[PDB]
This record gives structure tokens, sequence and C-alpha cells, in this order.
């Protein structure tokens, strides 16, 4: 029955083209395994300095393996990658890490940008019990207060790490659609493995996007998916003032060493506790400490430096595409217009206005890291006008 | 004061009291000691220290194994 | 029903049973009758039978001969055993079912990973010369009473006292380990000692976190307990039962703690004489350590020796010590067998 | 003990050699071909950059400016990377050109080096006989095999071939050479101690060492010429040439060249002659280093998980040569997978020594692509395994000497420490018991001192 039954399963998969090139087609079934969702982007509108709220779940799910050892392992350490990455793409933004645990919410670091306060707090998140239920209720409260206080010149967006578990809080939850879409804050989860209804329904109420985990590989999708400043609801705002350009300063402009350290509790500036010899200076408090492009706690605005944050967006709307073409009109001498290569995969990738050729690792090249086709340069700047 | 023209060999402690027990183990008398200092230096009679370059591993080897 | 248990002989519902290898001339009266007339009153019932390689071939004939059963269990973690290729085991069980993956258990189970170790160490030679001077067991006792073997023994103690997590040490015989429990003194154990007392070390271990330490003999891993731990160390590497003594490790090393890492919490020690029957029995050992193949490492040096304040530390402290051995005799340096 | 710098010698190669003999003997390696020998058997960045000014130095810089040159982070390394550079003899202190040293380099190498750096035509360069493809009468992948079947007939015949060696006088140097030897009768082709060394070496430069101790047995050649022409074969390969090597012929440089197809390094047709052929060969010799191109063959992966040697890839039988004096009893079939022994193998370095790197080295050369997907730390214990097992077997650390032993004073036994001291004599010294070790080649000069006080 059974002792059949269970290589049955196993007989015909063992099974190939026989005689010559065995276990041949098996390969090519895990090529053609392969390939999942490409981009799918080519949006507008929203997408501007973003407030996130990383909220987590900590559960007694986490002691379930299903991908790792524990789920926050699944989760945790991609969280890192996912801070750096998104400090990567979006500096203009900052981020609340809030966590849930016991049936309460722990905002454990602030809605800040300071990677390294946000990765170790991730490293002090590894030996968490994750004891408790879920409570997101306490959750959202966080987040309102704080954000709350935030312009309405700020974008608005929650990302909640929830094990899909029952959504464990009282007082009316389904009663905080209207509180918060009232508040114009948008709340996205997505769900470990299984969904939560009334959290989808919560999303599909919000604007915020829903997801369930499916596989590792598919966690990072999801994520990267999130990375973009996503073209959230209209009427948010339009503009975004006192944007303070800073000075770096030498401290060996004129009076060479006439002050032996600049952080002495009276210059204005030094912020944190620490020692330093002067590096930088806002405009307005004239606030001279240790180096950061994003904001201070005295003149209180936005400590901006342009070359890093209002660059990294400033091409990351307007790209286009390109094409792929099996065909062989052999452009070059059966070259790349970039790397200058052949293999031909039959993905002769043809721009769609200069018609460059690439290949796949100069399309990735692109549209992972160029994210433009320089092809159009020579093209475009030559007849700008 | 004693032109001593023996050979120093420098090893471990644990080796270095063994060759008193290779030298009461000789075939003949005492010349692989000639003086032997403290812990980790010795003077050996140079006649079959080449020979003591494989004869001694394979002397240890056989008398732990029995 | 065994060593005058007696428990519940009329009606039979589910039972255990030891092995009848008796075979003996009114060895049970009524009892083993009883066995006998038991054995008809199961009428088939289950052969659960634990780890078939302790049964000889000759004791497989009573299993089939005495027993007459007609379903079975073989619970037993060896796969062949007792180099007999003649006789081999499925005309006695029928067919071998199910064997669980080490790796399925190990890295994605509940079974805890074991760093085995065996730690040689340099000895002090005013133990050698004496050994390859003296061809007479004696000359055992010698590297077994090694404070060099104490200085590692000292050494991992405190070492995991820092983790606050549960030890055991095993040595080879009562009356060297006993000044081990007179030097730094532990828990401890011996052939004779009183098991009332013996659980209560067990209460003083298995539940009481103020003690992580415990010391045990040939006995309590044969005759009294199943002692559930962390971390084993070894002192006793001379007769050829690989196994035997690999499933004593394999059945104490528990999860050392709720670690959230994916490294090796269970722990194993051994003490090997250099130069010696130890030197050279652990060639072999580690050899069928790495027939099977687990997470194992050679050290030879401590993670700083005098950072502790290591007791035997002068060797006149050692030769107190030698002159014990040179009072020893020969009844220090015998097992259970 | 055992030697250990037969193995290696690297940059001594064009050092200790050229400073074991005159400068104007080194004047004659100032060969044109041989400035590119200067610059990469030398290997630091230090001194790499400190060449580079002088094509535009003719001028003598002051010592004071590249003394000064790197400021408190690594001091000792620019210091280790002078002296060195100055052992070459390629530089001049100068006196006081503007009131103190200011050091140059010798401008006979400026002049060699610079039309090795732009422009030239000249006799390496072009119009005499350098070089010359014509139309393809025989290939590489082809000659590969030879620049891989002579190496086994080398490395064969060192061990011992069922087949046989060709015609060469080579036996004789390499029996010379203490590699091999030979007792009188018949003449046995063995192995004394150090070809079983270079059994565990596997590059070419200690062929190379013997073939620049090949003009030492009383022969009087071009010692300049052979290492012109060590660089001259350095050229990678892909020429027949016109019997090109007669063109720009010379008497060592022909009838050594016999030897270079003995070295089968040559390939040389009909009559010995009427072409030439560098082989692929030409470019591992050149550094001695590893080198990712040096792979040979492509066998596979190997791992020795478990200890067990764990591999196995049908190779040809001079890599089971390479594992017949290295794993024997428990061989397998089809599969080259003799088993673990740590013993024996710990026993097959005792005719060798300790073969630590050249273990490692064959660890990464037993498989070659073993380095594509596998870990970094290849050995994870076994590397101190293979440490502690030739560390157990050193048992001896061979060394003669003198020990002065109840020394009638004292403080003039300080006198006579401080005198050996002086001497650097000395090996050891104990003062609790008034002794010396001191080396027997330095007893004489305080065997003088003693008798005359
Ligand atoms: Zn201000
Ligand atoms: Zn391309
Ligand atoms: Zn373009």
């Amino acid at each position: 029955r059974w002792e059949g039954g269970y290589e049955r399963t196993w007989e015909i998969l063992k099974e190939d083209e026989s005689g010559s090139l065995k276990a041949t087609i098996e390969d090519i079934l895990f090529k053609a395994k392969r390939k999942r969702v490409f981009e799918h982007h080519g949006q507008v509108r929203l997408g501007m300095m973003r407030h996130l709220y990383v909220v987590v779940d900590g559960s007694r799910t986490m002691e379930d393996q299903d991908l790792k050892p524990n789920r926050l392992t699944c989760t945790l350490k991609l969280l890192e990658y996912f801070v750096e990455e998104y400090f990567d793409q979006n500096p203009i933004s900052q981020i609340g890490i809030i966590v849930t645990k016991s049936k309460r919410a722990e905002k454990l670091t602030e809605l800040s940008g300071n990677p390294r306060k946000h990765i170790t707090s991730l490293k002090k998140a590894v030996d968490m019990t994750c004891h408790g239920e879920p409570s997101l209720y306490n959750s959202l409260s966080i987040a309102m207060q704080t954000l709350k206080h935030m312009p309405g010149h700020t974008s608005r967006e929650v990302l909640i790490i929830f094990s899909s578990l029952t959504t464990c809080d009282p007082s009316n939850i389904y009663d905080l659609i209207k509180t918060l879409k009232a508040a114009k804050i948008r709340v996205s989860v997505i769900g470990l493995s299984a969904e939560v209804r009334v959290c989808t329904v919560l999303a599909r109420e919000t604007g915020g996007t829903y997801h369930v985990i499916l596989d590792e590989s598919h966690y990072k999708e999801l994520l990267t998916h999130h990375v973009s400043p996503p073209p959230a609801s209209s009427s948010s705002e339009c503009s975004l003032i006192r944007m303070g350009f800073p000075q770096h300063t030498i401290a060996s402009l004129s009076d060479q060493d006439a002050k032996p350290s600049f952080s002495m509790a009276h210059l204005d500036g030094n912020t944190e506790p620490g020692l330093t010899l002067g590096g930088y200076f806002c405009p307005q408090c004239r606030a001279k400490y240790c180096e950061l492009p994003v904001e201070c706690k005295i003149c209180g605005l936005t400590l901006v430096s342009a070359p890093h944050l209002a660059r990294s967006y400033h091409h990351l709307f307007p790209l286009d595409a390109f094409q792929e073409i099996p065909l062989e009109e052999y452009n070059g001498e059966r070259f790349c217009y970039g790397c200058q290569g052949e293999l031909k995969d039959q993905h002769v990738y043809v721009c769609a206005v200069c018609q460059n050729v690439f290949c796949v690792d100069c399309d990735v090249f692109v549209h992972d890291s160029l994210h433009c086709c320089p092809g159009c340069i020579h093209k475009i700047p030559a007849p700008s006008g | 004061v004693n032109v001593l023209k023996g050979v120093l060999i420098e090893c471990d402690p644990a080796m270095k009291q063994f060759l008193l027990y290779l030298d009461e183990s000789n075939a003949l008398g005492k010349k692989f000691i000639i003086q032997d200092i403290d812990d980790t230096h010795v003077f050996v009679i140079a006649e079959l220290v080449n020979v003591l370059q494989e004869r001694v591993g394979e002397l240890m080897d056989q008398n732990a194994f029995s | 029903f065994t060593s005058d248990a007696k428990d519940k002989p009329i009606g039979c519902s589910v039972a255990i049973s030891t092995y009848s290898m008796l075979g003996h001339t009114t060895k049970r009266s009524w009892e083993a009758e009883r066995v006998m007339e038991w054995l008809k009153t199961q009428e088939w019932g289950l052969m659960i039978l634990d780890e078939v390689h302790t049964i000889p071939a000759k004791m497989f004939r009573r299993v089939l001969t005495i027993v007459q059963a007609h379903c079975k269990l073989g619970l037993t973690a060896t796969l062949v055993r007792e180099d007999d290729k003649i006789v081999d085991l499925n005309f006695l069980i029928g067919p071998k079912l199910y064997e669980a993956n080490w790796m399925e258990l190990q890295n994605n189970g509940y079974i805890a990973k074991v760093q085995c170790a065996e730690v040689w160490c340099p000895m002090s030679p005013e133990f050698y010369r004496e050994y390859v001077a003296i061809k007479t067991k004696k000359r055992i006792l010698l590297y077994t009473m090694n404070p060099n073997k104490f200085r590692a023994c000292q050494f991992l103690i405190k070492f995991h006292e820092r983790r606050n997590d549960k030890i055991i040490v095993f040595a080879d015989n009562v009356f060297a380990l006993k000044e081990y429990a007179i030097r730094l003194n532990k828990p401890y154990i011996y052939g004779p000692t009183s098991q009332g007392e013996r659980m209560q070390i067990l209460q003083n271990f298995k539940h009481n976190p103020k003690i992580n330490t415990i010391f045990i003999s040939k006995v309590g891993d044969t005759s009294f307990d199943l002692p559930e731990a962390n971390v084993l160390i070894q002192i006793s590497s001379h007769g050829g039962s690989r196994r035997q003594e690999a499933q004593r490790l394999g059945r104490v090393l528990r999860a050392k703690k709720g670690m959230v890492a994916e490294e090796y919490n269970a722990f194993f020690y051994s003490l090997v004489s250099q130069d010696t029957q130890e030197m050279a029995y652990s060639t072999k050992r580690q050899r069928f350590l790495v027939d099977q193949g687990y997470s194992f490492k050679v050290i030879t040096k401590l993670a700083g020796m005098e950072e502790e304040d290591l007791a035997f530390s002068t060797k006149e402290e050692q030769q107190q010590l030698l002159q014990k051995v040179l009072a020893a005799t020969d009844l220090d340096a015998e097992e259970e067998v | 003990s055992r030697g250990l710098n037969r193995v290696h010698l690297q940059c001594r190669n064009l050092q200790e050699f050229l400073g074991g003999l005159s400068p104007g003997v080194l004047d004659r390696l100032y060969g044109h071909p041989a400035t590119c020998l200067a610059v990469f058997r030398e290997l630091p960045s230090l001194a790499k950059n400190w060449v580079m000014r002088m094509l535009f130095l003719e001028q003598p810089l002051p010592q004071a400016a590249v003394a000064l040159w790197v400021k408190k982070e690594f001091s000792k390394a620019q210091e280790e990377s002078t002296g060195l550079l100055s052992g070459l003899r390629i530089w001049h202190t100068q006196l006081l050109p503007g009131g103190l040293q200011g050091l140059i380099l010798n401008p006979i190498f400026r002049q060699n080096l610079r039309i090795a750096l732009l422009g030239g035509g000249k006799a390496w360069s072009d119009d005499t006989s350098q070089l010359g493809p014509d139309k393809h009468a025989r290939d590489v992948p082809s000659l590969d095999k030879y620049a891989e079947e002579r190496w086994e007939v080398v490395l064969h015949f060192m061990v011992g071939s069922p087949s046989a060696a060709v015609s060469q006088d080579l036996a004789q140097l390499l029996s010379q050479a203490g590699l091999m030897k030979s007792t009188e009768p018949g003449e046995p082709p063995c192995i004394t101690s150090a070809g079983f060394q270079f059994l565990l070496l596997d590059t070419p430069a200690q062929l190379w060492y013997f073939m620049l101790q090949y003009l030492q047995t009383a022969q009087s050649r071009g010692m300049d010429l052979v290492e012109i022409l060590s660089f001259l074969f350095q050229l990678s390969f892909s020429t027949l040439g016109k019997d090109y090597s007669v063109e720009g012929m010379s008497d060592s440089l022909l009838n050594f060249l016999q030897h270079l197809r003995e070295f089968g390094l040559v390939f040389q047709r009909k009559r010995k002659s009427r072409r030439y052929y560098p082989t692929r060969l030409a470019i591992n010799l050149s550094s001695g280093v590893s080198g990712a191109g040096g792979t040979v063959h492509q066998p596979g992966f190997i791992v020795v998980e478990t200890n067990y040697r764990l591999y196995a890839y049908t190779e040809s039988e001079l890599q089971i040569a390479l594992i017949a004096l290295f794993s024997e009893m428990l061989y397998r079939f089809p599969n080259m997978v003799v088993a673990q022994v740590t013993r024996e193998s710990v026993q097959q370095a005792i005719a060798s020594g300790i073969t630590a790197q050249q273990i490692i080295h064959f660890l990464r050369t037993r498989a070659h692509p073993v380095m594509l997907k596998q870990t970094p730390v290849l050995p994870p214990t076994i590397t101190d395994q293979i440490r502690l097992w030739e560390l157990e077997r050193d048992r001896l650390r061979f060394t003669e000497g003198v020990l002065y032993n109840q020394f009638l004073s004292q403080v003039d036994f300080e006198l006579l420490l401080a005198h050996a001291r002086e001497l650097g004599v000395l090996v050891f010294e104990n003062s609790a018991k008034r002794l010396m070790v001191v080396t027997p080649a330095g007893h004489s000069d305080v065997k003088r001192f003693w008798k005359r006080q």
C-alpha cells in the first residue's frame, strides 16, 4: 500500500529520458523553475521623506522554525540589511523601531536615522524571549501620539512585522480605522506565513499594502517592494521648509588650534555625550557637533546635506525601460554596448530610445546599480534643449 | 676549563628526562649524556644522533603500545 | 518483573520484564515460573526490546525460544554489532523499519550539538621515567594520577561555572577521583554508595541550581542513573568498547540552554595522557569518532592556565601527590570488572 | 637539524647569488632581458615605488626626503623595504652632492630599464633575432602534453619508473644534487632525501636552481647568458621561429638547449634545430609564487571532511604517484580515495621533514578547482592536526656546540659572556651553574682569547 505509495512519489521523478542523456532535463526544469517577478514599477505621485514605524510581533509564533531556527532569525537578520539598504536608498526618512512583547508595545528605538543605533538595537533584539501575545492597539497608540506631533508635511507610514497570530488587543481597533484614516497615517503589515482578515481588512481600509510571507527569498521581495517610497494617498502635503544647509568645519580656519576640543558644554552644538574637535556647523543654532545629515534638537530644523539625500530619490523616479529580443541584429561586432561581450541567451536588451544592445549583466547593472541607461547619455545631452 | 664537543638538543622536559632513560637503556654506557643543564638542554656524544632521529620515535611508540 | 519486584503478578495487563537469561537449575522457583507462565498469559503482546546489540546470539536463542510472540519491537541504536557477519538480525525481528537522521535532530530538532574533545596534556616527566622503568600495572596509575590532568580538570569547572550550566565528570576509578573530590570537593559517587543519598545527589544536582558540578564512577552510568546534563568530561579511556562509552555520552548530554545561536552547546571532554596507551587508544578512539563523525576538536593548552589559581602549581605539591602514588597499590587501578 | 632553505629561497635567488658575487659580475646581470627579472622576484610595494621616480630622476634626490617619505606608520616596513633594495647593489649612496648624502640608482640599469619602459628597438626588442611565427606547423596544447609528460618523466623517474628516462647526464647532476644519488654498482637513480622534498614541492624554480647550479660544476660558459636565457624563456609561448634561436645563437645557448628539451621546456625537432619553442611553463618560474594560473590540470573539488582524505577523480599516475608517497594501505578503486592515516602519512614526512605549507599547498593542489565554492577555512581543525603531527615527531633540534663548565671565577665568566656576546658565538648560557653554550666554530677565538688573557 504505502510502502509502494511512498516510492510511487520517488520513482517517476527519478526517471527521465533514458538511454543516453539521463538526469539532464531534470536540471532544465530547475532552470525553468526560476525567473520570478521582476519589477512591475512605473509609478508617480507620492513617496518622499517617510517616517516608518517598525512594529514587531513578539509572540510564541517565533518558536516555530518554518524558515530558520527562529522566525525572528528569519526576521531580525534581514531587517539590518533592510535598514542599510533603506539608508542606502532613502536617507530623507527615519524609522520608529517599536516592539510588541507581552501584550504591550515598547518603542525600542526612537524615530531616527542613525543606523548603528538601529542595528545594535537589532543586535540587542537577538536574545528576545518574545513572551506573551501581540497587541497592536498599544502599538498604534505609540504610533498615533508620536506621529500626532509630527507635521502634516510628513509621510506617515507604518511597517508591521506580524506573526499572523490572534490580534490580542481590546479597545475597538476597528474604530481605529476612522482614527487613523482621518489622521492620514498609513499602516502596512505583512503576515508571517498566514493571514489575519481583520488586519487584512485593516490594510485594505488603510491603503497600506498587506502581504503574506511565503519564503525567505519571498521575504526579501516585499522588503524590497517596500524599500521604495510608495505613492500613498493624495492630499498629504506639497512642501517642507527651512532645510538647513550646514557647513563642514575644519577647525583650522583662521585660529590654528585655539580650542583643544570643540565640545565643552558651552559651544553651540556639541549635542551628544562625546568629545569632538569641530567638524560640522548648522545655520540656525549655529550648531557644531558630530556630523549628521538629518536634523537637530535646538534649531530643530532639518540638517539637510544635499549630495546625499537630495540626490538619492532625485534619480529614483525618472526611469524608463528596455526591451528584450531573441533576434540577431549583431550590433557591434557581436558585442554589447556596455560590457562588450556575448553569450547569446536570446535576451538582446535594447533601449527604448537610444536603442543600445545590452546583456543581463548590463541590464541588472542598470536596473539594480546604475538605474539609467548611459546610452541615453551621448544621445540626450548632445541635442538637449 | 673543559672542552665539550657534545651536541645540544633542545626539547620539552617531558623528553629531556626521557633521554636519561635512554642513557640507562643505552646498549653501551653513558654517551648520550655528557651534562644536561636544567630542563631543556642536554649534551650527547655525537655517534648515533642521526640514528636517534628515528631510534627514539620507534621506541616510545612501541613502549606505550603495551 | 525483575530483582524481587514481583509487582502485580496476578493479573497481567501491560508488563515490564527483563531478559530471563537464566538457564539455571531452579533459578527463581515460582518467580521465573511466573515469568514462564505469565508469558503464556501474555499470549503474544509486544516485544519491546532495547538495544539488542547488548543481546548475544546465545541469548538470541532465548529471544525466540522462550518468547514466541507475533509482533516485536527492536529499540536498537546500533546497526551492526559484535563482528558477527554469520548471523544477521532480520531473521530475528523481521524488517528494520526506521532510523532517524542526526542532521535533522541536531541541526533541526531538540538534540543538542556535542563538542567532542579528546584533550591531551603535556605531563610532568616525573610520571614517565617511572612509567617506562616499570612494566607493571602501577604504570597505568601513574599517568592517571596526574596534576596535569587535574590542571585540565580544575580548569573547565570554573570555566563553565561562568555559564551557570550543568557539568559532569566521569573518571576511571575511585581513589584517584576521590582526591579530586578531596581537593576541589564536589558531588560524587562510587560503587557501594547508599542509593538514597545518591538520589539526594540527583536532587542536589538535577534540581538544585546552586551546584552544577558532579562526579560519577563506573556504576552510575551503568547501574543507577541516567544522568541528565549539558557538559561531560571523561578521564577513562582504556577498554575497547567504543560505543558502550559513546552511548554513555549519547544519553547524558542534553540541551544546554535555550540558545538562540546555531552553535554547539552540548560538550564532551576527554583527558588523554600523551606518549601513552591513552595517546595510542585516543588515536583509534578519534578514529572511531570520525567513524561516525561529530563536532570534534583536540585542544592541548588551556585558555590561559595561570589565569586560574591552579592548585598543584608547585611540583613539590605534585611530589606530595607523587609519593602517595609511590605509596599506592594496584587496587586503585581497576574498574567494576 | 634538517635543511629548510633548499625549498623556497625566492628573493635570495636574486640576492644571495647576486650579493654573493661581484658588482661587475652582477653588472653582467644588467642585460636588457634581465631588467624584468629585477622588479618581479622582489615583491615589496614600497621599494616598488622608490624605483618609479628614477626614470624621471636622473638627479640624486636627498636621502632624508625618502627616509621621511613615509611617517610614523610602518617605519620598520619602510626600513625593511630599504636596505634590501640597497642590498641589491642597484643604488649608489652619493657623498655630498649638495651638502649631504643623496641616494641614486645605478644608471646603467636605468639605461637598461628605460628601454624596457618606453621606446627602444634594441637587440632584445628587435633588429637581430628575437622571435618568429611564420606559419603554424605545431600547436601549444599538444606541446602542453609535452609540458606535462616531461615533468612526469622527470618526477616519476625520481621515484623510479617501470618505464625509462631519456639519455641524460642530468641524473648525474641530480645524483650530484643530493636530491638523487646512486651507489657505485649499476648506478641506481634513487632519491637521497631532497628530491622527495622536491616531490613535495611543485614549481620549476628548483630545476632553475640546479640549472643555476648547472654551470657551478666546473663549467665555464655564460652564467650571464643562461639567466638572460632564463628570462628569454619567460615569454609565454606562441613562437616557433625561422630557427630564430640559431640566428640569436651562442655556444651554451644551443647546447644547454639540448637540455631544455631534456628539461622539456623547449621542444626541438630533427637535428635539435630549425625552430625553438617556449612552453606555457614560462610564467610560473617568473614568480615561484602559487598563482591561479598554476593549476596544471583541473580535476575538481576536494575536501578532507572527517579528516579521511575524502576525494575522487581518477587522475594521471603522477598524482597517483604523488600520493603513492603519501597514501597507500587501504587504497580503493576508480576514484583515488586512499583512506587516512595519522601515523603513516605522518611517517611519510619523516624522509622529508615537515611539509607544513607543502600540505597546505597540495591541499590547494590535490584537486585544483576546490576554492571555487568551498570554505575559506578548508581544514577546520585539520591543519592543527597536521601541525601537531608535525609537531609530534620533531622531538630533536640538532645543534653542536662547545660548553664551558667549572669556570674558576664568576665575574670573569661574565667577561667571557660579554666576550662571546661580542663575538656572537654563544648560543645559550647558564649563569647559575657557570655554563655557556658556545659554537665550536667560534670556539677558537675564545680558545685564543683564554690562552692570552
Ligand atoms: Zn537654531
Ligand atoms: Zn550587456
Ligand atoms: Zn540609453
